[PDB]
């Protein structure tokens, strides 16, 4: 079943610097107290990262376009954010990836579903029982063409309905591969990302292998006693925040220590200090004048001066 | 799951089942001995176990001894025309065995069928259902039955007790894609018994090299498969099947220096082994 | 479709001497795909040989025989007291009327004794007479009634027991059964058996009404 | 170990319909394709059906088309044969026996027996239960030869199914001829079961004969007079 629902306020999206945030490992090489530089898709250090809220009523899911590498970030205690889906045309026509965190499940198929504008869930909360039980199930019409399959192992979801935990997601799909990037990590603030620096480490590799263009996220509702009006206008959850970036061809100075862990990073074109720090390959740079790069006027416009003759040639 | 099982889709509708992301294992099929027929094209049956591929075809039907040939590249005939066509440059194998003790119904098995007339000819792999009754003279058909009018469609009629040529095969066609594609299946890789503390030769998920292997103390995250040093040197592998961190230490080598006097003075000659222990020597 | 036909039907043997039995397939495309099967009367067939050439677990050396082609022959080295069975053949879709092997003996002369109806019999409203060859070998022989100095035969019914072991001898039991209205019309009820081992055939002669 | 046991069967007028079970115990009933044959009273056995492992594909013999059916579930582990309008000549004793699977990379069946399970007996016919008719059969003078004589009784009209003898409540054999009964006219079976006993012996001891009649339970016993 397609549902097309819309109650929610208008209000511009926010956004917010992304800081030393959305480092992932670049490869499963073992480094001990080594300084190591790589040049990968990366978010840029303090990044124009887009704001958007899920706030009781806000239930903002754009269709953004997917650019080369995404990044995520969720903030939540009542695990709305579900999953992602990933195409080009986001119908029948074109294969597109489908990633579902459901109740009990965590599904990921690649097919040509024929997805409703308006995918979402919903969980039933009956009073008889006092359990939470996911009534709605309203994504995609259609299942045809399945091509890759892949479950996990079913882990059970307490779906409760009410901002402790922060999940970080890095989607890099190229050379066929979808590459997913995961980092769970506790956070006390309950508004905005900490500016702590984290490592994300490799979750799942999918050879995939179509365009990803426009990824949209899916959400859960979690209507339980609060909502009077019918299943087209009426609906009620909780609060929820998630952060989406880009990534960028980007080279970055790592911090391996004594344990094979990332613990710091540099982005090299950033500022002065940092293009300096990654020419010495050093965190620390002593007191003195190091040449880092060269600047060069780079052209404005594009001039053609040819004959004015315009008789063809016969090539006739 | 596909070809233990007992029913077999009808040449002119057969089951086509799509084989990926697994590993497959063609060698044991050959060396077992209980089917009568193997060919293949565009490759050999004894290097499948090498090679690795992004999707397999498989088909599976049931036809007459007399006609096995029929499923080849650059082929005509009556099933080649009218009911399963493969191209000129089609890459793959035609396996074929005896099941006559298995699809045949006394009086004739009416239950298999065939394409006996088709208006026109059979791109590869194309499937096509269609139950117009066929027209071959001057009295209106295909919706009505006069003169001359027959169903373009006829049973073999496999009965218990044929000769080879009319006995039915179990007919298996195994088609394979050499598109550019990230490889899902593949032959099965084999490991060896590890050995340690010995100058022996690793390939460990594709890092190769030569060197001592020793037990190591150090910690790799749970998602890292070998280590580097500081110059981009390979010195730590992680065991696909053990998940052991092993350190990768150099074979010793070095230089030999020869100190003698002058050949005048005397012959006698002592050799240096730069860097080694003098346990290794011999 | 395919018929085994069996042959001999019946092959009588020294308990000590050896045989063989031979079959004949109809369509000879089997590709030495045959069984074997040693069944007594009294359970069961048990298996002997598969593929017409090799032996399965249990079977004694003895059974061991071969054949190609439509005739399909299988050969037994000695004999023991225990062949008193029916040899059956197996193709996938057929099997074979069966072969029974019998224990020779010398030529024995059989006793016929004639039992008349009672009167419980007699009351009930049919009246059966019955005659019992005993102590008789070999199995052939026949069995005439002689009513009012008339044979008749299509009305009586003759039964045969299996031969007994401790002395290998059988007994033949035949029940001829008619309605009073016609039994009190004769008065003569006499028995003929003949026998290629006898002298004579042998006739014995009832009267009706007792003494 | 591994045996294989039949349910049902017994008497139904003919036009009926019956019901036959086979339980499976010790072997993985699933893999295993079966077969099921018959065996008529002192006649060789006769094939009848086959199925295959999932329960789907039969091959019913000619004698047997269109009004036999075949299946086999794999959870409950059992094989049924449903018989309908059943007719005089298929009076047997049916057999459930397996099929010889390799089990290799193909299941290849050999067309094979190698376990014969416990059967049961299946009988049409137009007649009813009734109570044998008994009567004693003892050699008077002139009609007994020699010091050693026969004794025994015949039954009559027992249609049902064949009865067990007896004589002193089985103290005694002296060589007992079983005498198998046989089919006569109206559906009736009939049996002369005689044991070898000199007719000198009869004075001092009793002869009591007892027909053990199972199926309607009536136990008869007869005393021989010697006339
Ligand atoms: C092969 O010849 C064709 C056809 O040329 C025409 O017919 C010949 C028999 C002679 O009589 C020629 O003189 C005559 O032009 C040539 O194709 C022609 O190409 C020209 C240039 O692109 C086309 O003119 C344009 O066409 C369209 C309108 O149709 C507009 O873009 C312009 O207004 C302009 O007229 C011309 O239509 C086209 N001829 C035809 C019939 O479609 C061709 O160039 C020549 N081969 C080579 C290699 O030069
Ligand atoms: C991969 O698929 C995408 C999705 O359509 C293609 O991107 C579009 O390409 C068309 C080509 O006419 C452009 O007009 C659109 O503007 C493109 N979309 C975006 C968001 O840039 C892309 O071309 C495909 N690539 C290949 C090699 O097939
Ligand atoms: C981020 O985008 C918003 C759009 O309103 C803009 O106000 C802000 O200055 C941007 N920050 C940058 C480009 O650093
Ligand atoms: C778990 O798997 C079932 C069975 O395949 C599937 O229908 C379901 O979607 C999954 N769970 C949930 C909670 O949706
Ligand atoms: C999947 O395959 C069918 C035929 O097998 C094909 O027609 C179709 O285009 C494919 N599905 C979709 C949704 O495009
Ligand atoms: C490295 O790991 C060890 C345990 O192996 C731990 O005790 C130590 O604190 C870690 N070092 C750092 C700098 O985190
Ligand atoms: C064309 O070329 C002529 C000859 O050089 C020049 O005089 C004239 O200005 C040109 N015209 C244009 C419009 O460029
Ligand atoms: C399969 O993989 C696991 C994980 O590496 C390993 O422990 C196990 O021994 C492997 N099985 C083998 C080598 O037979
Ligand atoms: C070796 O020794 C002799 C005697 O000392 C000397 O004369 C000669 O030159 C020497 N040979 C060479 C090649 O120097
Ligand atoms: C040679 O090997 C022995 C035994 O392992 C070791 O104790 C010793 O230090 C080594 N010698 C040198 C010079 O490294």
């Amino acid at each position: 079943q397609c549902v097309n629902l819309t109650t929610r306020t208008q209000l511009p999206p926010a956004y917010t610097n992304s800081f030393t945030r959305g480092v992932y490992y670049p490869d499963k090489v073992f480094r001990s107290s080594v300084l190591h530089s790589t040049q990968d898709l990366f978010l840029p250090f303090f990044s124009n990262v887009t704001w958007f809220h899920a706030i009781h009523k806000r239930f903002d899911n754009p269709v953004l376009p997917f650019n080369d590498g995404v990044y995520f970030a969720s903030t939540e205690k009542s695990n709305i954010i579900r999953g992602w889906i990933f195409g080009t045309t986001l119908d029948s026509k074109t294969q597109s990836l489908l990633i579902v965190n459901n109740a009990t499940n965590v599904v990921i198929k690649v097919c040509e579903f024929q997805f409703c504008n308006d995918p979402f869930l919903g969980v039933y909360y009956h009073k008889n029982n006092k359990s939470w039980m996911e009534s709605e199930f309203r994504v995609y019409s259609s299942a045809n063409n399945c091509t890759f399959e892949y479950v996990s192992q079913p882990f059970l979801m307490d779906l409760e309905g009410k901002f402790k935990n922060l999940r970080e997601f890095v989607f890099k799909n190229i050379d066929g591969y979808f590459k997913i990037y995961s980092k769970h990590t506790p956070i006390n603030l309950v508004r905005d990302l900490p500016q702590g620096f984290s490592a994300l480490e490799p979750l799942v590799d999918l050879p995939i292998g179509i365009n990803i263009t426009r990824f949209q996220t899916l959400l859960a509702l979690h209507r339980s006693y609060l909502t009077p009006g019918d299943s087209s206008s009426g609906w009620t959850a909780g609060a929820a925040a998630y952060y989406v970036g880009y990534l960028q061809p980007r080279t970055f100075l790592l911090k391996y220590n004594e344990n094979g862990t990332i613990t710091d990073a540099v982005d090299c074109a950033l500022d002065p200090l940092s293009e300096t720090k990654c020419t010495l390959k050093s965190f620390t740079v002593e007191k003195g004048i190091y040449q880092t790069s060269n600047f060069r006027v780079q052209p404005t416009e594009s001039i053609v001066r040819f004959p004015n003759i315009t008789n063809l040639c016969p090539f006739g | 799951e596909v070809f233990n099982a007992t029913r077999f889709a009808s040449v002119y509708a057969w089951n086509r089942k799509r084989i990926s992301n697994c590993v497959a294992d063609y060698s044991v099929l050959y060396n077992s001995a209980s089917f009568s027929t193997f060919k293949c094209y565009g490759v050999s049956p004894t290097k499948l176990n090498d090679l690795c591929f992004t999707n397999v075809y498989a088909d599976s039907f049931v036809i007459r001894g007399d006609e096995v040939r029929q499923i080849a590249p650059g082929q005509t005939g009556k099933i080649a025309d009218y009911n399963y066509k493969l191209p000129d440059d089609f890459t793959g194998c035609v396996i074929a065995w005896n099941s006559n003790n298995l699809d045949s119904k006394v009086g004739g098995n009416y239950n298999y069928l065939y394409r006996l007339f088709r208006k026109s000819n059979l791109k590869p792999f194309e499937r096509d259902i269609s139950t117009e009754i066929y027209q071959a003279g001057s009295t209106p058909c295909n919706g009505v039955e006069g003169f001359n009018c027959y169903f373009p469609l006829q049973s073999y009629g496999f009965q218990p007790t044929n000769g080879v040529g009319y006995q039915p095969y179990r007919v298996v066609v195994l088609s394979f894609e050499l598109l550019h594609a990230p490889a899902t299946v593949c032959g099965p890789k084999k490991s060896t018994n590890l050995v340690k503390n010995k100058c022996v030769n690793f390939n460990f998920n594709g890092l190769t090299g030569t060197g001592v292997l020793t037990e190591s103390n150090k910690k790799f995250l749970p998602f890292q498969q070998f280590g580097r040093d500081i110059a981009d040197t390979t010195d730590a592998v992680r065991d696909p099947q053990t998940l052991e961190i092993l350190d990768i230490t150099p074979c010793s080598f070095g230089g030999v220096s020869v100190i003698t006097p002058g050949t005048n003075t005397s012959n006698q000659v002592a050799v240096l082994y730069q860097d080694v222990n003098c346990t290794e020597v011999p | 479709e395919i018929v085994m036909t069996q042959s001999p039907g019946t092959l009588s043997l020294s308990p000590g001497e050896r045989a063989t039995l031979s079959c004949r397939a109809s369509q000879s495309d089997s590709s030495n795909s045959l069984a074997w099967y040693q069944q007594e009367p009294g359970q069961a067939p048990r298996l002997l040989i598969h593929d017409a050439s090799s032996r399965a677990t249990g079977i004694p050396d003895r059974f061991s025989g071969s054949g190609s082609g439509t005739d399909f022959t299988l050969i037994i080295s000695r004999l023991e007291p225990e062949d008193f069975a029916v040899y059956y053949c197996q193709l996938y879709g057929s099997f074979g009327q069966g072969t029974r092997l019998e224990i020779k003996r010398t030529v024995a002369a059989p006793s016929v004794f004639i039992f008349p109806p009672s009167d419980e019999q007699l009351k009930s409203g049919t009246a059966s007479v019955v005659c019992l060859l005993n102590n008789f070998y070999p199995r052939e022989a026949k069995v005439q009634w002689k009513v009012d100095n008339a044979l008749q035969s299509g009305n009586s019914q003759e039964s045969v027991t299996e031969q007994d072991s401790k002395d290998s001898t059988y007994s033949l039991s035949s029940t001829l059964t008619l309605s009073k209205a016609d039994y009190e019309k004769h008065k003569v009820y006499a028995c003929e058996v003949t026998h290629q081992g006898l002298s004579s055939p042998v006739t014995k002669s009832f009267n009706r009404g007792e003494c | 170990e591994v045996q294989l046991v039949e349910s049902g069967g017994g008497l139904v007028q003919p036009g009926g319909s019956l019901r036959l079970s086979c339980a499976a115990s010790g072997f993985t009933f699933s893999g295993y394709w079966m077969h099921w044959v018959r065996q008529a009273p002192g006649k060789g056995l006769v094939w009848v059906s086959r199925v295959n492992r999932d329960g789907s594909d039969a091959d019913y013999a000619d004698s047997v088309k269109g009004r036999f059916t075949i299946s086999k579930d794999n959870a409950k582990n059992t094989l049924f044969l449903q018989m309908n309008s059943l007719r005089t000549e298929d009076t047997a004793v049916y057999y459930c026996v397996r099929e010889a699977t390799t089990f290799g990379v193909i299941i290849m069946p050999e067309w094979y027996f190698d376990l014969w399970g416990r059967g049961t007996l299946v009988t049409v016919s137009s007649a009813s239960t009734k109570g044998p008719s008994v009567f004693p059969l003892a050699p008077s003078s002139k009609s007994t030869s020699g010091g050693t004589a026969a004794l025994g009784c015949l039954v009559k009209d027992y249609f049902p199914e064949p009865v067990t003898v007896s004589w002193n409540s089985g103290a005694l054999t002296s060589g007992v001829h079983t005498f198998p009964a046989v089919l006569q006219s109206s559906g009736l079976y009939s049996l002369s079961s005689v044991v070898t006993v000199p007719s000198s012996s009869l004075g001092t001891q009793t002869y009591i004969c007892n027909v053990n009649h199972k199926p309607s339970n009536t136990k008869v016993d007869k005393r021989v007079e010697p006339k």
